[PDB]
This record gives C-alpha cells, sequence and structure tokens, in this order.
C-alpha cells in the first residue's frame, strides 16, 4: 500500500529524478520480487512533484505539533514560494 | 546461475544448444593475473579445420556456486559444431573461449570432457522468462559435477539439470583427433620459417651485428657469453608454445587498425615463461623519444632474448647486448586470414 | 510595465470581424508588430500542407499572447511573462472542461482546422488559435487521434486487418472526470510515421543498449531485475548488421525519440489555480 | 531582487589575465552558492580525471548560472540568473554558432576542447573553464552523440577483431551542421555518472520494450511493400528478423490503449530525463550587435 514522503533538496530542478531513483532503488526490486503485474498496470513505481521553493537563507526548524491526546514532532518552513509542478513518475 | 539464463536466450541465434559451466579460480589464475577478465566462443574443428563465426558468452565473476566446497567464476560454452542433427558428437574436438574484460587469457576445452560429465551429473501482460522460472525450482546439489580437464589438470564443474527439451535432447546424443596437433605444428612451422629467414639474413651478410639499438658492452662479453653462444637462439623455437599471446600475431591483427612495434621477450635460459605480446607505442605523448627509452631499456636487458615484429611486415631479433639481426615476416595470406579468423573478424 | 503589444491592421474591417473577436477575446494565440506573422497563420496557409511537427516546433519556438481588443484598425493584445498571472477563458470551438486541473496544455486544434481558424475576406491573415485543453484531456485525445490515423493508414494498406466499428466504440470517446466526450474524423499521418519508425527502431536499439549495459554492475539487484522482465523473442538478432548502418539507426532513433519526448510533453504548459464556472474563466500563470 | 554579486579573490589578478577576462565579458558562468575555488567549472573538470561531460553537466544543472559583467583587479562581479528577468548574452565563444532562427539557447560543458573556453588564473591555484552556449537542437544532438560514443567505445573495444576503432571517431565525428562541421572531444571511458545515466536510460528502454504497439509494425511493413520512403532509407528495402517475428499475432483495440498510455507517461519521463540542464528561451535576438535577450525558461 502506498505512502507519501516529502523531500527537501537544494539540488537541480532537472537532476532530482536521478538521485531519487537512486534513493528508492534499494526498496523497489527488494519488494518487487514478490509481485508481478497483469492486464498491464503496476509498472509506475511512485510519482513526484515539486511543491515549490523556500529560501536557502532560512532553514527548516523542528517544532512540536500536539493534539489534545499527545504530541508529534513537526517541521516548520518559513518564507515559502509554492509553485506546484506536475507529478513526475520515478 | 545467472549467466546460465543470461546467454540461453541471446546465444540461441548463433547456437542451438548452450551448456552451463563453472571455472574454478585456481585453474584460471595462471591464465590471467589479478582476475582481470570479466567472453567470445570460437570452436575449432579437429579434422575439418576451417573457420567459424564468433559467438558471445555472458560471464559474471565473483559469485559462488551453490556448493560451499569450491568458489569460482561462471561461464557457458556454445555447441554448434554438429551439423544438422546434433545426435552425432565429434570426439577429441576442442572448444576455444576468449574470456576478457578490456582481450586477456584463453581457454580450450574438449567436447568429450563436456559431454561425458553432462550425462554423469544426471491490456497486455508482461513477458516472463520461462527458462528462469524453470531454472529456479531445481536448485539442488547434484546439478553440478566435477570433471577433470585434459589441457590443465584440474576439475572443471559443469552444471546441467533436467530443464527443458533443449538439454533434453543433449544427453541422448552419442557417436563413434588432431585438434591440438595442428596449432602446435602451425606455430612451430612459422617459427622455423622465421628462423630460416634470420639464417639467410645472417648468411647473405657477414656473420656480424648491425646493432640497431645502442647499449654499452663489457670487454668480457665474449667470455661470459661464450663464442657462438646461441643456446637461447637454439632453444628459442622450443620456448614458443603460445602464438595468440605472442607478439608474432599482434602485428597481423593490427594491420587493419596504423603501425607500431611488438615484442616477444624470452629468459636467456629457463628463468620463467617471461612475456608475450607487448606494445611499443608511438601514439601517446611519450612520443618517439619515449619509445626510444623503452627500446634502450629493452636492449639493456642482459638476461633475456628479444624478438621484434613490426605491423608493416618486418621481423627483428634483438640479442641481449643490443645486437640485432634483420629479417622478413611475409607469409601466404591464406594464413593471414586464418589467424585473423582465429582471433576475430576478417 | 505594459506587457501589451500593439498591432496595426492593414485595411478597414466590418461587423462579423467584431463578432468573431468578441468570440475569440478570451482564447489565446502565439506570437512571432507585423500583421502577417501574428500566430499560426503562416503554417495554416493551404499552399503548403498544415503539418503538426512544423507548427509544433514553431509554437515552441515563439512565445504566447492573450488577445485583448480589436478596434477599427488596432489589435490590442498582451503577451505571456512567466512572472505574473493573467485571466484565461475557454472561448473554444470544443468547449471541453475546466474541473480544477492543475496542469494545462496548448496544442494546435486537431479536432478542426476551420474550427479555430477565423477568416476575413478583406484581410487574408487567416489567424487561428491553438486549442487549450487540460493535460489528461490532452493526452487522451492525442492517443485517440494518433492510433486512429495509424489504423486509417493501415486499413488503406490492407483493410482486412483493422475495422472501424470496434475502434469507434472505444477510440472515439474520451472520458475524464465524469464527463464523456465524443470526437471522430497528413499531419497526424507524418506524426504517426515518426512514432512508427521509432517503435520499430526501439527493438534493435533496446537490445543493443541493454547488451551494452547488461554487465556493467557485475552483480546488481536493479540491473538483473530489469533484465529478467523483457521479451525473450526480442534479444536475438543484433550482431548480424554492419557498424555504420547500426549507428545511423541509433542516431536517427535518438533524434526522433528526443523529438517525440518533447512533443509528448505538452509544449506550452499553463497552470490554473481557481476556475469560475459562471464567468467561464480561470486565473493562469505560465509554467 | 539583487543581481550584483561580487566574487572576492585573494591574490592579484595580473594584467596577462585581465586582458583575456575583459575579453570574456557577457559570457555565462556557473555559481557555487565568494571563495576563489568552486566558482566556475574547473572545480569539477580538472586535468586529473577523464573529461566525462556528465558530472560537469550535473554541476551545471544542479547549481545556477551567472553572467560575467565586469572584471576588476583583485575581485570580479557576477550577475545571477533569477527567472522573470531578460538577460542579454553576447556570443563570445570560439566555436561560433549563428543564431539565425533564434531558438532556445542551451548551456553545455566545453565538449569542443578545454582550450577554447578556459582561462588561466595564475593569481590563485585555480583554472576556470567556461560553459558552452548554443541552441537547443545542436545541444541535444551533442548529448546523443556523446552518450552514443560513451556506450560504443567499450563495445568496439570489446570485440577481439577490433580492426575498426577509428570508425566511430569519424562516423560520429564532427557535429552535424550545415555551414561548418565542428569536431569535438571524445573520452575513451565514460566514467561513473555517465554510466549511471546510461543505466537509468537502459532501465527506461527495457521497460518500454515490454510494450510495443503492433499497429505501426503493419504500417512499416506496408511501406516496405509499398514504395521506399526516404525516411525508410535506413532499412534499404529489408525486413529484419525481429519485425518479421513480432507480427505473427493479430491487431486489436484492446492492447493499444494501455500501451499508448504507459508510453505517454514513459515518454514524458524521458523528456524529463532529456530536459537536462538549464535552458534559455530566446526572443528578439539582435544580430547586428550579437545580443540574445533571454529569460530563464
Amino acid at each position: 500500500g502506498p505512502r507519501f514522503t516529502f523531500f527537501q533538496s537544494s539540488r537541480g530542478h532537472c537532476q532530482i529524478m536521478n538521485i531519487l531513483r537512486i534513493y528508492y532503488s534499494p526498496s523497489i526490486m527488494h519488494r518487487y520480487a514478490v509481485v508481478q503485474p497483469l492486464h498491464i498496470e503496476e509498472l509506475t513505481f511512485g510519482a513526484v512533484a515539486c511543491l515549490g521553493t523556500f529560501s536557502a537563507t532560512d532553514g527548516w526548524r523542528r517544532s512540536a505539533f500536539n493534539y489534545r491526546g499527545s504530541s508529534l514532532p513537526v517541521v516548520e518552513i518559513d518564507s515559502f514560494y509554492s509553485n506546484v509542478s506536475d507529478w513526475e513518475v520515478i | 546461475m545467472d549467466v546460465h539464463i543470461d546467454n540461453q536466450v541471446l546465444s540461441g541465434l548463433g547456437t542451438p544448444l548452450l551448456v552451463h559451466l563453472f571455472v574454478p579460480d585456481t585453474v584460471m589464475a595462471e591464465l590471467c593475473p589479478n582476475r582481470v577478465p570479466n567472453a567470445w566462443c570460437q570452436t575449432l574443428f579437429s579434422d575439418r579445420t576451417g573457420l567459424t563465426r564468433v559467438c558471445r558468452v555472458f560471464a559474471a565473476r565473483g559469485m559462488l556456486p551453490g556448493r560451499p566446497s569450491h568458489r569460482g567464476t561462471f561461464t557457458s560454452v556454445p555447441v554448434y559444431c554438429d551439423e544438422g542433427l546434433p545426435e552425432l558428437y565429434n570426439p577429441f574436438h576442442v572448444a576455444a573461449l576468449r574470456f576478457y574484460d578490456e582481450l586477456v587469457g584463453e581457454l580450450q576445452i574438449y567436447y568429450l570432457s563436456l559431454f561425458e560429465g553432462a550425462k554423469r551429473a544426471l491490456l497486455s501482460r508482461v513477458p516472463v522468462s520461462f527458462s528462469k522460472t524453470r531454472r529456479a525450482i531445481r536448485e539442488s546439489r547434484a546439478l553440478v559435477r566435477g570433471i577433470a580437464h585434459i589441457f590443465s589438470p584440474h576439475a572443471l564443474y559443469v552444471v546441467t539439470y533436467p530443464e527443458l527439451s533443449a538439454q533434453g535432447r543433449l544427453h541422448r546424443m552419442t557417436a563413434v583427433l588432431g585438434a591440438p596437433e595442428r596449432e602446435f605444428r602451425f606455430l612451430i612451422s612459422v617459427a622455423l620459417r622465421i628462423s630460416a629467414s634470420f639464417r639467410e639474413k645472417l648468411a647473405m651478410q657477414a656473420w656480424t651485428a648491425q646493432q640497431e639499438i645502442p647499449v654499452v658492452i663489457p670487454t668480457s662479453y665474449s667470455r661470459i657469453y661464450k663464442n657462438s653462444d646461441l643456446i637461447r637462439e637454439a632453444f628459442f623455437t622450443v620456448q614458443t608454445r603460445v602464438s595468440w599471446e605472442s607478439c608474432w600475431v599482434k602485428a597481423t591483427i593490427s594491420n587493419a587498425p596504423d603501425a607500431c612495434l611488438w615484442i616477444d621477450s624470452h629468459p636467456l635460459y629457463e628463468e620463467g615463461a617471461s612475456a608475450w605480446g607487448k606494445v611499443i607505442d608511438s601514439r601517446p605523448p611519450g612520443g618517439l623519444v619515449g619509445a626510444a627509452s623503452q627500446l634502450v631499456a629493452l636492449g639493456t636487458d642482459g638476461h633475456c632474448v628479444h624478438l621484434a615484429t613490426t605491423s608493416d611486415g618486418q621481423a627483428f631479433l634483438v640479442l641481449p647486448g643490443g645486437f640485432v639481426i634483420k629479417g622478413q615476416l611475409a607469409l601466404t595470406p591464406e594464413e593471414r586470414g586464418y589467424i585473423l579468423a582465429r582471433h576475430g573478424i576478417r | 510595465m505594459d506587457l501589451k503589444v500593439v498591432v496595426s491592421l492593414s485595411s478597414r474591417l466590418y461587423t462579423d470581424e467584431i463578432a468573431k473577436m468578441q468570440q475569440r477575446i478570451g482564447c489565446i494565440l502565439p506570437l512571432a508588430q507585423n500583421v502577417q506573422g501574428l500566430g499560426l497563420g503562416q503554417v495554416y496557409s493551404l499552399e503548403t500542407v498544415p503539418d503538426y511537427v512544423s507548427m509544433y516546433n514553431y509554437l515552441s519556438d515563439c512565445t504566447l499572447a492573450v488577445l485583448d481588443e480589436v478596434s477599427v484598425d488596432s489589435l490590442i493584445l498582451t503577451k505571456i511573462v512567466p512572472g505574473q498571472t493573467y485571466a484565461i477563458k475557454n472561448k473554444y470551438q470544443p468547449f471541453f472542461q475546466w474541473h480544477g486541473t492543475g496542469s494545462l496544455s496548448v496544442m494546435p486544434p486537431v479536432f478542426g482546422r476551420e474550427h479555430a481558424t477565423v477568416k476575413l475576406e478583406s484581410n487574408d491573415v487567416d489567424i487561428v488559435f491553438p486549442m487549450v485543453l487540460p493535460t489528461p484531456i490532452a493526452e487522451e485525445v492525442l492517443q485517440k487521434i494518433l492510433l486512429f490515423n495509424v489504423y486509417s493508414r493501415v486499413v488503406m494498406q490492407a483493410p482486412g486487418n483493422a475495422d472501424m466499428l470496434d475502434v469507434h466504440m472505444h477510440l472515439g470517446s474520451v472520458s475524464y472526470l465524469g464527463h464523456h466526450y465524443e470526437l471522430a474524423l497528413a499531419l497526424l499521418d507524418n506524426l504517426s510515421l515518426y512514432f512508427c519508425i521509432m517503435v520499430t527502431l526501439l527493438p534493435r536499439a533496446s537490445m543493443r543498449l541493454v547488451r551494452g549495459l547488461i554487465r556493467h554492475e557485475h552483480h546488481d539487484l536493479l540491473n538483473l531485475f530489469q533484465e529478467m522482465v523483457p521479451d525473450e523473442i526480442a534479444r536475438i538478432d543484433l550482431d548480424d548488421l554492419s557498424v555504420a548502418d547500426d549507428l545511423s539507426r541509433m542516431r536517427v532513433m535518438m533524434t526522433y525519440l528526443q523529438s517525440l519526448a518533447s512533443l509528448f510533453n505538452l509544449g506550452p504548459r499553463l497552470a490554473t489555480a481557481a476556475y469560475s464556472q459562471e464567468t467561464l474563466t480561470a486565473t493562469c500563470w505560465l509554467r
């Protein structure tokens, strides 16, 4: 079953596919040995969009997000410039 | 067993039946230093010498057998000599491989050592490698059996297994010499004609040295090397067991790609099977003075004889001491095409 | 900064020219000012065939522009900066959809040549607006027109293989976000031909590249898992061909795969934020 | 929006280098973020390694670019490339490329020799090599030619009968241009990240070879059976074994939709792998002063 993850990198807008392909490489065939598709689907392993850019001056500062039951660590990003791109398959 | 199902669907064009095998690291360590290769199949015939097309064999090393008893490299040998029906086996029939990473080391194997042990060991969908699914379910010990090698006295493991009809026809085949008898006689034939060329070049001249390469020589050179001490020049022709490693053929393979110099250097008297088939380079920025440094480092070798071949058809023999005797290389160009098909493409 | 561009028309105009700019004020056109070369009016001239790759490479060559006003002689229009957002309507002869699509496309109208070409008898400029349509609509209609013209040329070669009823049951009906649309019908012929030679050159090129990269990583998990999948019928016939013809095949193969990859990418890629149904307009910025 | 970004040196830029640095004004330079090393392309393209044109392409595509505007002594100023701004670039590159059609300009590493876009800095122990700027289609065919040589040098060396190693060095040869042909630099070993790029490309190739549309096979078989088209001239009226043996089956409407759908998403992924390096869309290039006004596309 799927999962979302959020990736921060100051590297290239066009050289983000290769490094994330390398990042998801140790998982893909390791859990893809047991599955085989049919009626053909299931070849696209994930897809990635760029939410946008925040400045290199300000970093991301960890904080705590608490509901009334308990708390959770949360990451604060200031001064964002949200320019949502399209989903790109890995 | 990855290379077994890696060249079983690729080499099927050039070859009907493919054999799966192992080479131990201990037997092929004297073929190549530091395990530098990581192949090319060319099976030569016993009585039907000819020439055949070269087949490619995918081999990957550093990966063990299923046995923990021995750990060696992977390989495969194509069998395509049997004309039409493969029910006939050719006995005493060699198969020669050119395993390589960057062409280094040669392997020769009989068909008889192969086949006797092979019977001894016993809205689309995606495409599936049916051979890969059928290979995976055997996974047992007795698929691999150890068989002695007649060329080099070691056990060569073959892996065969009741896979499909392609190996299924293989063990049912049986049938009712001279394959290494030719290659030694051929090389010694060209070595005899080269020594005869050097004989007539020393004969039409005075029995003298021209000394192409300068090197200083002591006064005791006629003492510590005796008068007419051609002991190495006697036994040179016995010491050339190999040709395809030799620099003698390196001139013939380099005529089409322009012309450099190649060196076959041998020990004055059994100091080791020294060296065969090296390069003297004028291409890189070492230059002609850099090649001259190599050539004077060659002539200063006081414990080795040297033979030189040029790519344009000339042969030289450099004595230890800087002396040299000029000579000729030229032969019938059928044997040029023979060596050129023995190595690779024409 | 006035991003507006002024164009002087040659002669005087008349009534339905005003009616058709009032029809086409919301829709947009590319750029090169000079009243002849305003948009795609130098590709849709009938003395040449209206081709798709020449028009597409022109559209990717030049910029884009929003028509805003047409007086008796002026053509008031603004162009597209990547900086700030402008307002866009449909005003298109196919009236497709805007349901919150975060990715847009601008393609020349494959549904009708005359559907977007507006003509004036006094002014021969025959200007024309390429069809703006959302990205799943765009990819679905480009598939359903490319495979349709492939099938048409194959029936023209041999009609016994392919039919028309079972392909009009499926390849004439795009369906996206609950809406079921209908469409049926040179440029797509040559576009299909480029794909036709690319998909027939892809086998030899694919086996040559996987045979070059097959044992680089001498025991890889990923390389072996991409080698276990593909066709056993495919990987046999490579070593028979000469060197120069092979490399010419790979060179033409690489040129047209880069061309068809940039062509399957949707060219002028607009992006919308909030679409108003009752005014038929959305805000857009260039992306 | 700041643009005037100075780069402080640490030693005296002597007058033998001030002349050639003022000669290179209006060119493009890549940035690190200044320090004297890492501002240029000599930090990743040194004399010690092979010129691989991929790791330096990765440094060009990862970090941003900058126009050189003024070179003083002891310090020089740089002007960044933030989008939405129109930058004026002069063609000050020794392999000349005339911008007649004024297409989208495109950065490249100096694959036409280090010697034309280098500058010798003897103030500090650093050498700076300038990136090459040229229009998009020449850039893409340079990419395809350098990857074809990087994949084919090894397999021509891999043959035991290497009678023709020099066949690819002239067959690839120069770049394909009408007015003049421009030879380039060719590396023997593709290096690490070039092979990683070919590995990802082989991944994508073998995945899309699992789905071939069978319908175009019938059309190319018909065009073979019909008159020989000039685009068909690479076949010279021959049906190979593979296209003859992938057409034993029938043609339907079922497979074609899912085939062309996954071909749409994989060709968009291949365009994303070929949208490689920062590019510059060009409008109103004035030829009489050789200035191509560009915004960051």
